């Protein structure tokens, strides 16, 4: 094998892991710190909640008798009622959203480049599986060897593997669905599509057969204590 | 380079055995001017023994120093058998005038004086005498001495009388003397006397007092004398009258002195009657008197402090010939009276055994109390310089091992190391507690230990003076020295590492194989390579002359590699040749082949190894010496590995190298030395079956040729007579696109002749030594350590010397990244592995794999010896020296706090947003 310098472990292997871990934490914390809710007026939240109610009605009107459901239908999408008809109305925001979307991967690539410069010329670890030779130019950046096994990796690709393998850990410790990783606007069209969808929907009162399906079995009663 | 001078590398400057020395200097000048057998003229610091200015010359005899003289502050030397005479300024360290002389064998050199000051030099050759000015070296006058076609001149004398005395002899017959005049040079006088018993004048005869010739005659045990100023007939005085006698089978000598050339010689002189015997005789007008007799004294010397002459006499404390302990005392005796000086005795001890002092040159001065204070430079038999100072403390001032000037062979030796599961766990946990205790407790050849990287080895060096050295490869110091008595200068050596230091229960063991050229008998010396002492295992007595030796990889029970020797009767002697060893090599006999290359007859023979320890003629080839003489038989190093068996050719295909481990690369020169018809042949003869893989012959080329043979390729530098330019020629051996025999390689199972790729490059300089960089696994790229005459060590990348470099770049070449063929090889000064540490008269370059994979240890040996490490792959596996610890730690510990702070900030913002 190869008698690698022990100091390469104490100053090039572990620091990379620590950097990746804390950079992920930093990135997640900066993401949550930067996020500020945009102010919403009454109309937008009102229409969003109205279409929410309409959709949940479409979803589960089955537990509601037919007349209540078709009265709901009349109220929402029907000329006479009026509802769903008389219900309608470098930029800073684009730059901000583009920067926010960019800051999820670009900092990682910049850190990788900085590491590649800072830690150029080493052999950090041997990958325990026989990688292909064609992957040599990128795994062994900063190494002048020619016949070296492809399983030996430079600092940059080791950092890349580290950053690839730590997202699950981030979700494990930081919390579920953390932001440290690598990866309605229009109501008129929404109104019309809700109109069409709830027009297409039908009714099936799920209570039409609850009694018969209840009479079959006795009521659970144990554990009353 | 990288401007980290002195961090790992070390150079030592060594001159050869001191042929001529000069100690006479101003007390404040603190200089020694010495010319050695290595054609080197150097200045040594008197206080510490260091080089002030050193001027090496041609290695051959065409620059050999023949006579040194000192006058005032500039030293005058004669080189090339009297062909050139030079004057060197000792202060500046350069020439003053260089003058070529006429033909004729030089016989005697001397100075002349007009009335009170020496101003011209009288140099005498076997047929003539010449005078040269001191100021500029202009020739004053040349005279052909009469009858010189028969006589042999041996001495020259002059003094303030403004005349020249010339003396010549004819063996066992009459001798002649000529008087010239310094002003003109004409033959003022000429006399002849009969000396039937005389043999030669310089070795036996001498001249003392006022030019009085004194020949010691052992035939009659007397001292024949001739008052050369006036006497015309030799006179005789027996030594019995002075109570003296000569030895048996010895030539007595006479040692006169002359404090300055202008004045006459001192009347008193030494007489070497018999070995370990000397006398002090004072000649006074036809008669002589014994001043002091020195028995059992090895060496005597004379010095002048300006007014009085001082004699130094050397003898050991108590004789036991030989000497009890190598403790030699030198005593000062006045020359005016044979009285020992007071409080001037010096006593020293020679470290080695079997070595006795050979040369003694003393320098005297006046002390504060007007006492003659003297220092002595003594060269021992084993080419060692000792500087002895009168004061008791540090009786030796600077001990210089000039012997290491001519090293024959050296090696690098690694330093010594620094059923039931319940039992295994118990011992493992016990070890754990032991290690914990050792860690918690943390709250020189004696202790020599191997480095972590194995980067610090120990070099076992062999010197043609028969001396063994152990030099630390890191600091260059000497750890152990041993001497081999009775080693001829031309003896052939062979050093083999039989057992390394990886066998702690067993002592490390190395074997050196010496072979006297004249006798032919070879001997084996086994020693511990770490401590230097001979192993108690008596080596076998090689009765018959031997021809070749092999270091079989098979090892004995004590992990000693089996060594085989082939004698003159073509028998094989094993070592240790035990029953187990005998059985192993008898059972594996038919797979062992020797090849003997008789260069004299241009013959190559290959012998088998029979079961019963006998050799048979397996194959035999003959290169006719009448048109070709074998000059090099460079085979590939046995201790190397090849990482990539094949090479990527692009195209997603592979081209297989022709890895033949039994491939010789015999290079022969053309016996025709004509500049237009000379040629150099290279044959890739196989080592087992004798098949000549390739038989290239480069026309219109001349040696010397420096060839390196590696894993697959060979590279041989040569001279091109047609165009007058050093040229390389790389031969790469390639197999087909698919390997023939993979599992194993057999030289008997290669019916496919490997293809050869050739390419000739131009080297814009000369060369002195070549050797490929060797790595443990051969992963690191290969570099040739070009040894320039200037002393630098060029690190030429082997990838540059590819023979596949196309003359016109193509897409295949660009895919393979092949540089277009360029016949010129650059000698960029940035490639030298040494900066200004030039190794004058470089002899060889040793490359050791070392540990790691990017560092190869380099020892350039020649006159100087230099050691360093080379990184052909820029030291890829080691942390850089310029690591920013204070930046990495700072960012880490300024980022952990940042993480804490930003977590607190996130918590605060979340709480505020929750509460609003
Ligand atoms: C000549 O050789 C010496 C000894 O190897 C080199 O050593 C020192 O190098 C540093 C480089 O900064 C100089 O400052 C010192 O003055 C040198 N010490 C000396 C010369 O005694 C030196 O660098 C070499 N010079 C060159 C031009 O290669
Ligand atoms: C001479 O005596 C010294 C002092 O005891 C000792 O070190 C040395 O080995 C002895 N022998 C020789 C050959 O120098
Ligand atoms: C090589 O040659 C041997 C016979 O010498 C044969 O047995 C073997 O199969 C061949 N090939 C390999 C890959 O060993």
């Amino acid at each position: 094998e190869l008698l690698l310098d022990s100091n390469i472990r104490l100053w090039v292997v572990l620091p990379i892991v620590i950097i990746t871990f804390f950079v992920g934490m930093i990135r997640h914390y900066v993401s949550i710190l930067l996020q500020s809710d945009k102010k919403l007026t009454q109309e937008q939240v009102s229409d969003s909640q109205v279409l929410i109610r309409s959709r949940v009605l479409r979803e589960n009107g089955k537990y509601i008798p037919k007349q209540s459901f078709l009265t709901r239908k009349y109220y929402f999408n029907n000329p006479e009622d009026g509802f769903f008809k008389k219900t309608k109305r470098d930029p800073t925001m684009l730059t901000d959203m583009m920067k926010g979307n960019v800051t999820n991967v670009l900092p990682m690539i910049l850190i990788g480049g900085w590491i590649n410069m800072t830690f150029s010329g080493f052999v950090t670890t041997k990958v325990p599986f026989p990688l292909t030779l064609r992957f040599k130019p990128m795994l062994q950046q900063g190494i002048e060897l020619l016949t070296l096994d492809a399983s030996w990796v430079s600092s940059a690709s080791w950092y890349f593997l580290n950053v690839f393998g730590l997202r699950s850990i981030y979700s494990l410790i930081l919390g579920q669905d953390n932001a440290a990783d690598q990866s309605p606007a229009d109501t008129n069209k929404a109104f019309k599509t809700e109109w069409e969808a709830l027009e297409l929907t039908d009714h099936q009162w799920a209570l039409d057969d609850v009694e018969e399906e209840l009479m079959a079995k006795d009521l659970h009663f144990e554990g009353m204590f | 380079y990288e401007d980290q001078v002195g961090k790992f590398d070390w150079r030592q400057q060594y001159v050869g055995k001191v042929k001529f020395a000069s100690l006479e200097f101003s007390p404040g000048s603190k200089k020694l001017v010495v010319a050695t057998e290595k054609n080197v003229i150097a200045a040594l610091n008197s206080r510490t023994g260091e080089i002030l200015w050193r001027h090496v010359d041609k290695g051959t005899a065409e620059g050999a120093v023949d006579a040194m003289l000192l006058h005032g502050q500039d030293v005058i030397t004669v080189s090339n058998g009297g062909r050139i005479m030079r004057s060197w300024e000792t202060n500046i360290g350069g020439l003053n005038w260089e003058i070529t002389l006429d033909s004729g064998s030089f016989q005697a050199l001397g100075l002349v004086g007009l009335q009170e000051s020496v101003r011209y030099i009288a140099v005498l050759k076997k047929t003539t005498l010449a005078l040269h000015h001191l100021s500029s070296g202009h020739l004053k006058w040349v005279e052909h001495l009469p009858e010189s076609d028969s006589i042999h001149y041996q001495m020259v004398y002059s003094y303030g009388s403004g005349v020249v005395w010339a003396l010549g002899v004819v063996p066992f017959s009459h001798v002649n003397i000529v008087k010239f005049n310094v002003e003109d040079g004409e033959i003022v006088q000429q006399v002849r006397v009969s000396t039937p018993w005389l043999q030669h004048l310089s070795g036996a005869c001498g001249v003392v007092d006022e030019a009085v010739l004194v020949c010691p005659d052992p035939s009659s045990r007397s001292l024949q004398t001739l008052a050369l100023e006036t006497e015309w007939e030799l006179r005789q005085i027996p030594l019995q009258s002075l109570d003296l006698e000569f030895g048996s089978g010895f030539q007595p000598r006479v040692l006169p002195t002359q404090p300055n050339p202008v004045d006459a010689s001192r009347a008193q002189f030494f007489l070497h009657l018999s070995p370990s015997h000397y006398a002090l005789l004072q000649y006074h007008y036809g008669t002589l008197s014994l001043l002091k007799n020195f028995p059992q004294t090895a060496l005597v010397s004379f010095a002048t402090t300006g007014e009085k002459t001082v004699a130094a006499v050397m003898a050991c404390r108590n004789e036991v010939l030989a000497c009890f302990n190598q403790t030699y005392t030198i005593n000062l005796y006045l020359v005016e009276t044979g009285r020992r000086l007071l409080d001037t005795t010096i006593t020293f001890s020679l470290e080695q055994s079997g070595t006795r002092p050979e040369r003694l040159y003393i320098q005297v001065f006046l002390k504060k109390d007007d006492s003659v204070g003297y220092r002595a430079l003594v060269q021992t038999e084993d080419h060692l310089l000792l500087f002895l100072q009168q004061l008791a403390g540090k009786v030796v001032l600077w001990s210089r091992e000039e012997s290491l000037a001519e090293v024959v062979c050296l090696e690098m030796v690694d330093l010594p190391l620094t059923d039931g599961l319940l039992g295994m766990f118990l011992k493992r946990l016990s070890s754990q507690l032991i290690l914990l205790q050792a860690w918690t407790s943390h709250l020189n050849i004696d202790t020599l230990a191997r480095d972590e990287f194995n980067l610090q080895k120990m070099m076992v060096m062999v010197t043609a003076s028969g001396k063994l050295f152990g030099i630390e490869s890191s600091s260059g110091t000497i750890l152990w020295k041993q001497y081999l008595p009775n080693v001829k200068p031309d003896s052939s050596f062979k050093l083999m590492v039989q057992r390394t230091t990886a066998h702690f229960p067993h002592p490390p063991q190395c074997t050196l194989l010496v072979k006297d050229k004249e006798s032919g008998m070879s001997s084996l010396y086994v020693f511990n390579p770490i401590f230097g002492k001979w192993s108690q295992v008596a080596p076998p007595v090689l009765k018959r002359p031997i021809l070749q030796s092999l270091l079989l990889p098979v090892m004995d029970q004590d992990y000693a590699k089996v060594l085989l020797l082939i004698d003159d009767e073509y028998k094989v002697t094993a070592f240790p040749a035990t029953r187990n060893v005998l059985r192993q090599l008898h059972e594996l006999a038919p797979s062992i082949f020797f090849y003997l290359v008789d260069a004299e007859q241009g013959r190559l023979c290959g012998y088998r190894l029979r079961k019963d320890l006998t050799t048979e003629l397996s194959w035999e080839l003959t290169i006719p010496p009448e048109v070709q003489r074998i000059v090099k038989v460079k085979g590939k190093r046995s201790s190397e590995h090849v990482h990539s068996q094949g090479r990527v050719m692009g195209d997603r295909s592979v081209l297989y190298k022709s890895l033949n481990p039994n491939l010789l690369a015999v290079v022969t020169e053309s016996t025709d030395a004509h500049h237009e018809r000379t040629f150099i042949g290279i044959f890739l003869i196989d080592g087992v079956t004798g098949r000549i893989i390739h038989s290239s012959v480069q026309k219109k080329a001349k040696g010397p040729v420096h060839i390196v043979h590696s894993e697959n390729w060979v590279v041989y530098q040569y001279w091109n007579t047609k165009a007058r330019r050093n040229e390389f020629t790389v031969l790469e051996l390639y197999e087909g696109t698919e390997q023939y025999n993979a599992t194993a390689f057999s030289s008997l199972d290669r019916p496919q002749l490997p293809q050869v790729l050739q390419q000739s490059y131009i080297f814009p300089s000369s060369i002195s030594a070549m050797e490929a960089t060797i790595t443990e696994r051969g992963i690191t790229s290969r570099h040739l350590l070009i040894g320039l005459p200037s002393g630098a060590i060029l690190s030429l990348p082997k990838a540059l010397l590819d023979p596949r470099r196309p003359e016109i770049p193509t897409e295949q070449s660009r895919e393979e990244n092949l540089i277009p063929y360029s016949p010129d090889v650059q000698i960029h000064a940035e490639r030298f592995i040494n900066y200004n540490q030039t190794v004058s008269r470089m002899r060889g370059i040793y490359t050791a794999p070392s540990g790691l994979e990017s560092t190869c240890l380099v020892v350039a040996y020649g006159l100087d010896i230099y050691q360093t490490r080379v990184y052909p792959s820029k030291q890829f596996d080691v942390l850089k020296d310029d690591y920013d610890y204070v930046l990495i730690s700072s960012v880490l510990f300024g980022l952990v706090f940042a993480t804490m702070i930003t977590k607190r900030l996130a918590q605060v913002k979340l709480l505020n947003r929750a509460w609003r």
